[PDB]
């Protein structure tokens, strides 16, 4: 009962009724690329860089928001569902400022990898690019927002799991600029989640700005001592010296998130 | 066209507590 | 977000010192089992190798992150 | 030219360096900018494979002409920022020479 | 001395090194240099910064000389820009 | 065939000429039928659609019956809802701001007959701020009506209950959209919805919610007074009904004309409106639907009929019927060129695709007027064009790709010459 | 689309609906649905626009104050949409139509007319802060092409010379007639009524039986 | 000429006078 059959290239995966067409491939154990979709934060279908297709349809249809229905075989890995990416990563890359080494987020880049695995071996954008202008969001987090994919994760993290309601969305087309309007510092505990939750680069740790780079950290997972929720946590030391901790999920305790304390 | 001498230049990684001059 | 590496199990030797060299700052160790971290598919093998291998070993379960039911038309509801 | 120097930090050239030989720990300067507290060329490790000269974005560390660089100490071969930075500006004019007879190639 | 001012101290074991010979420091920091270097004032809202060169300057930015209050400094360069 | 006779054009008050308000409208006889109808069953409304078998009048062709049937499923114990989007962001569509202001009350009744048949507590009326005297109009009409008891609790002397509201738009082309109006109405900032939740399920403040295009609602008393069949008759198969027409630009009476639909284009402007200025050979290209469809170069204009499925045949869309005329007196690189333009200041940004990449085929469609592109890069906005136009959240990204794709597939050798002429002056 | 606070243009600038205005935002609120408030930002930020064209930060601080709503949303909605004005608006407030259907129609035309006769480039106030000049989208009404908004005049079918007599009537005077200064009613064929020149059938006219 | 002149607050003042008429709320 409350059992659908729906294929994933033909696995014959079962899943309850209600469950994202991006839930399916994972119980098969296929992963859609994805940006803008977080399990712990509402589906928003910002970037569409998860399209798949569902067989017999005309138009491929967005992963992460399809409830999957009776017996719609997915085909993850189609001739269409990679134009339907390799042209998405035309568009993200497009506008996107060369700054990777720059970009704190190096090898942490839910981006460079999609591009990487998913996207293009080029770019024919010959026209210019936009620039954003930085502002302040506080001390801890340092928001090069010219980086931002509009992928809406901030404006969801900082009003469902921490109850700021303060990011926000201002202004349409390609100068949607998602920062606070007028500049009011974000101060919230659960404020420095929003750095691990952005995949782009754009608002990273001030602190931890420049002083390493992922693939060097070794990766010890520990327990938080600050508080007594004891949430679980990374910490990543380099040659001797911790350099950042960062959340390891506990289903439990803290469900990937640490506050601004612990970090 | 018409002797080094190798040295560390970081910093004090583990700044140590100094202990307070005032006697008690 | 990727979870490609968080797929096979590894065992990793404890962690041990790691002192300042003198002369130019670089970090120096005298463990030698302290880079090597081995990656075994299952638990079952991996338990097998430190009792063949005789070092002590304390397996942690692996912890995968739970169904969680999401859908757009849920948060459109004005109720809640 | 203006005399800031090129490397900003990003550290793949530790990254692909097959020897190991350049250590790089890095902070913000104070003006804010990214730039290497610490650059070690250790020249004894270093097998002069010349990815570092590929690897870099801002090319900032390249291979410079001179081979004749014999040390009396072993010592001496280890190099800091300060040597190579100092190398770097004693050979700027034939690096930046040799640079641009060979980018085009690149 | 140095650039991030490495000062082995006249307390610490390592100073022993320099005895009868000298250190290594830099003249002309970099620190100081861009400081030394105009704003480069443009018209545009957006500027670019090759780094000077093309393919022999810096992975190419386009930077937001939008506020006068701030004069936009290239991540690679640290040339600032006066609008 | 076209040529609709007076009596069966349902806009008559069109152009005015009869009082806009009441008295106008009772002459008009537009409140006939409308206890009856209402009394008859929301059953016999849907099947007098259902036999007219009425496309949406809007941009988006359905039948109109079967979207109304969607949330005709019983309540669940939530208001069910009418939205009437009055607002017409597409260029061309002055077709909506003449049943607005000239003749407010057929909407009025076409809102309470189309309330029964959906079961709608009340409707909400989405009007574009821009037209601010537009707005006075509808509301001296709604107010008349209310007085009169046509409209409210108990409305038209019958069981059922119905309340119209006005709703301030704020110069927006995708608040048009069906998930965005809602939006746009619940407060928040007027971006799409997706489409897996539909607006018949959840909707304007997550109650049952149901749009229709202005004219769609309008329709409605007249096809239910005048019977399907009637209606049914003029339409062809599929399409089916007469549809107002806009004709504007190189024209040499630009007009909208309630004349039947499958009308020959060339018949439209050589018959009724004005025959293309400069004479019917001095047409570069026929935009029918608005800016968001394609344009139909001269070579076919006259052999085409307009109808929703006629353009398809055509690969163009019957859209909001705006019919927008270029002679050969014009620079349709800068034409279509300016309605990227009018997209990139006008798309919401929810989306990837449409939000670089509008703003990508905008940066190019300039340099492609200059001529400063080269030859290649024609076919790459075609390729950017598909992109945009399989992977966007709403419509609008499927519309900003069809002119762009029109332009590259009948004026492609003149682009070429543009591409050419820069390189030769160097 | 940041707000850094200046003298004239931050809260300061005290903001409060006229007794009079209030009761407008009250009603409002009752044509939404009860228990919802929040829909009726647009709206009344709207009025916020009436009373003030300005509507400067502490004017949607207000807005949200009034509808209880989180104060970057009313940010939000004054941002995406463009007939709210975050900066000061000119009196008059023309804005020109410049979609392809008005250019072909020579909506360019009109323009080079109207920054010459205010004196003024096209996006700004003029000096007299008596006009202010915009190159608007679409602003329907398309069948009458050359087209000029100001403060929903819609006036339209302007040739050139048309807008330079309007202007003058606004600028000495008011009132200049706003509307299609044309010979064609509404919008209507400029030959005639092709679409119905007969009179209009009356009440019931062969309503179908059933 | 109704249409021809209507005051800024004729769309909202208008409605508040509807007020009376509009049905009881949800
Ligand atoms: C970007 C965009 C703008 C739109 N603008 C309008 C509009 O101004 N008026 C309108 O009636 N429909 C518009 N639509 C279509 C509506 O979303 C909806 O499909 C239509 O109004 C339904 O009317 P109908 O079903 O009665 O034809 C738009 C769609 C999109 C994607
Ligand atoms: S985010 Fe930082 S790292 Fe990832 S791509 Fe953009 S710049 Fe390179
Ligand atoms: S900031 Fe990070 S999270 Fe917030 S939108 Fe830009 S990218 Fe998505
Ligand atoms: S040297 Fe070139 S590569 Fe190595 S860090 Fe400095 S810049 Fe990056
Ligand atoms: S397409 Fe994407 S961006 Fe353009 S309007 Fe529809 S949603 Fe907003
Ligand atoms: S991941 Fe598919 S919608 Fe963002
Ligand atoms: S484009 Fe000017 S009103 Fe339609
Ligand atoms: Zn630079």
């Amino acid at each position: 009962s409350n059992l659908i059959e729906v294929f994933v290239d033909g696995q014959s995966v079962m899943v309850e009724p209600g469950t994202t067409v991006l839930q399916a491939c994972e119980k098969v154990g296929m992963q859609i690329p994805r940006f803008c979709y977080h399990e712990r934060l509402s589906v928003a279908g910002n970037c569409r860089m998860c399209l798949v297709e569902i067989e017999k349809a005309p138009k491929v249809v967005a992963a992460c928001a399809m409830p999957v229905m009776k017996g719609w075989n997915i085909l993850t890995n189609s001739e269409k569902s990679k134009k339907a990416r390799e042209g998405v990563m035309e568009f993200l890359l497009a506008n996107h400022p060369l700054d990777c080494p720059i970009c704190d987020q190096g090898g942490e880049c839910d981006l460079q990898d999609q591009s990487m695995m998913f996207g293009s071996d080029r770019s024919r954008f010959l026209e210019g690019k936009r620039a954003v202008e930085d502002k302040n969001i506080g001390p801890l987090v340092k928001t090069i927002m010219t980086r931002c994919i509009q992928c809406t994760r901030c404006i969801r993290f900082a009003s469902e799991i921490a109850g700021v309601d303060d990011l926000g969305t201002t202004g349409r087309g390609n100068d949607m600029q998602v920062g606070t309007y007028i500049e009011k510092m974000f101060m919230s505990e659960l404020s420095g989640n929003v750095i691990d939750i952005c995949p782009v680069g754009a608002l990273t740790s001030k602190p931890y700005a420049f002083t390493a780079r992922p693939w060097e950290t070794r990766k010890t997972e520990s327990i938080d001592v600050m508080d007594a929720v004891g949430s679980n946590i990374v910490v990543s030391t380099r040659t001797g010296e911790v350099m950042r901790i960062l959340p390891r999920m506990h289903e439990d305790i803290n469900e990937e998130w640490i506050s601004d304390k612990t970090r | 066209p018409t002797q080094y001498v190798p040295y560390s230049t970081t910093r004090k990684k583990i700044h140590e507590w100094v202990p307070p001059s005032t006697p008690y | 977000s990727g979870v490609n590496n968080t797929k096979k199990w590894k065992m990793e030797f404890d962690t041990r010192e790691r002192w300042e060299n003198p002369l130019m700052g670089w970090a120096s160790t005298a463990d030698p089992l302290s880079n090597m971290v081995l990656t075994f598919s299952a638990k079952e093998d991996a338990i097998a190798f430190a009792e063949k291998n005789g070092w002590s070993y304390d397996v942690e379960e692996k912890k995968v992150p739970k169904p969680k039911s999401k859908s757009y038309g849920a948060n459109f509801s004005w109720n809640k | 030219p203006s005399g800031e120097e090129r490397c900003i930090a990003c550290k793949l050239c530790e990254a692909i360096c097959p020897a190991q030989a350049i250590t790089i720990e890095a902070e913000p300067r104070a003006d804010g900018s990214r730039r290497t507290t610490r650059y070690d060329i250790d020249m004894t490790k270093c097998i002069y494979c010349g990815f570092c000269q590929e690897a870099c974005p801002v090319d900032a560390i390249v291979e410079g002409p001179n081979f004749e660089f014999s040390t009396e100490t072993h010592e001496e071969l280890l190099y800091n920022k300060e040597k190579l930075l100092n190398n770097g500006d004693k050979w700027e004019a034939e690096i930046a020479a040799n640079i641009q007879a060979d980018y085009l190639y690149r | 001395i140095t650039h991030t001012g490495q000062v082995y101290d006249e307390k610490d074991y390592r100073r022993v090194r320099f005895v009868d010979r000298q250190k290594e420091v830099n003249e002309n920091f970099a620190i100081d240099l861009i400081a030394q270097q105009p704003v480069n004032e443009v018209e545009h809202r957006i500027i670019a910064c090759d780094g000077g060169g093309g393919a022999l300057g810096h992975p190419k930015v386009y930077i937001n000389l939008d506020k006068e209050t701030k004069t936009g400094t290239c991540g690679y360069c640290g040339l600032q820009f006066k609008q | 065939f076209g040529s609709l006779k007076d009596e069966d054009r349902i806009f008559t008050n069109l152009y005015g000429r009869h009082d806009w308000r009441l008295k106008g409208a009772l002459r008009r006889g537009d409140w006939y039928k409308t206890k009856e109808i209402l009394l008859k069953g929301p059953d016999w409304i849907l099947g007098e659609m259902k036999t007219s078998g009425l496309r949406g009048r809007g941009g988006a062709g359905f039948p109109t019956g079967l979207k109304w049937s969607f949330m005709n499923k019983p309540s669940d114990g939530r208001p069910k809802y009418l939205v009437v989007n009055a607002d017409e962001g597409e260029p061309g569509t002055c077709k909506d701001r003449e049943i607005m202001r000239h003749d407010p009350h057929k909407l009025v009744e076409g809102c309470l007959v189309g309330g029964r048949a959906m079961g709608a507590r009340a409707a909400y009326i989405y009007i574009r701020g821009e037209f601010y005297n537009e707005a006075s109009n509808l509301q001296v009409a709604i107010r008349e009506a209310y007085e009169a008891g046509l409209i409210g609790k108990n409305a038209c002397g019958s069981d059922y209950d119905f309340d119209v509201f006005v709703v301030r738009g704020a110069g927006a082309y995708i608040c048009g959209e069906e998930t965005a109006l809602i939006e746009s109405i619940e407060g928040k900032q007027g971006k799409p919805r997706l489409k897996p939740p539909f607006p018949a399920d959840v909707g304007v403040f997550g109650c049952p919610t149901t749009v229709a295009n202005v004219e769609t609602v309008a329709v409605s008393p007249t096809i239910c007074r005048r019977g399907g069949t009637w209606f049914a008759g003029f339409g062809r198969e599929r399409n089916s009904g007469t549809k107002l027409f806009n004709i504007s630009g190189h024209v040499n009476h630009p007009c909208t004309v309630e004349e039947e639909m499958s009308v020959p284009l060339k018949e439209l402007i050589e018959k009724h409106a004005g025959g293309v200025t400069g004479g019917w050979d001095n047409l570069l290209a026929v935009i029918p639907g608005g800016s968001s469809t394609p344009l139909i170069p001269k070579s076919v204009c006259e052999t085409v009929l307009m109808d929703f499925d006629a353009l398809v045949q055509a690969q163009t869309g019957l859209g909001t019927a705006a019919v927008i005329v270029m002679d050969r007196s014009t620079d349709i690189v800068k034409a279509i060129a300016r309605l990227i333009e009018f997209y990139k200041h006008e798309s919401c940004g929810q989306c990837t695709p449409c939000r670089e990449g509008v703003d990508w085929m905008n940066k190019v469609m300039a340099r492609f007027v200059k001529g400063d592109a080269r030859p290649a890069e024609i076919d790459s906005l075609w390729e950017i064009s598909k992109q945009i136009e399989g992977h966007t959240i709403c419509a609008l990204g499927d519309g900003a790709a069809w002119p762009v794709q029109g332009l590259i597939r009948h004026f492609r050798p003149e682009l070429e010459d543009r591409m050419q002429r820069f390189a030769q002056q160097h | 689309f940041v707000h850094r606070d200046t003298p004239e243009n931050n809260p300061d600038t005290p903001f409060d609906f006229t007794p009079e205005n209030y009761k407008r935002i009250e009603a409002i609120v009752k044509n939404y649905p009860e228990g919802h408030q929040a829909a009726a930002v647009l709206p009344v930020l709207d009025l916020a626009q009436r009373q003030n064209g300005w509507l400067p930060i502490s004017a949607m601080n207000k807005v949200a104050e009034v509808l209880q709503v989180p104060p970057m949303r009313v940010y939000e909605v004054a941002t995406f949409y463009t007939m709210y004005n975050r900066k000061p608006v000119g009196k008059y407030h023309i804005q020109v139509c410049t979609t392809t259907p008005c250019m072909l129609r020579d909506s360019d035309s009109i323009l080079e007319t109207l920054q010459r006769k205010l004196g003024i480039k096209v996006g700004e106030t003029t000096p007299d802060k008596l006009f202010t000049l915009i190159e608007v989208e679409c602003l329907g009404a398309c069948v009458n092409a050359p087209m000029v908004q100001i403060n929903d005049n819609y006036y339209e079918d302007l040739t050139p010379k048309d807008i330079e007599e309007i202007i003058d009537e606004l600028k000495a005077g008011k009132v200049p007639k706003p509307g299609p200064r044309s010979g064609r009613f509404c919008c209507e064929p400029a030959g005639g009524l092709t679409s119905l020149t007969e009179p209009p059938k009356g009440p019931g006219f062969g309503v179908q039986a059933g | 000429l109704q249409h021809h002149d209507y005051n800024t607050y004729t769309f909202l003042d208008l409605n508040l006078d509807l007020s009376k008429f509009r049905l009881p709320q949800p």
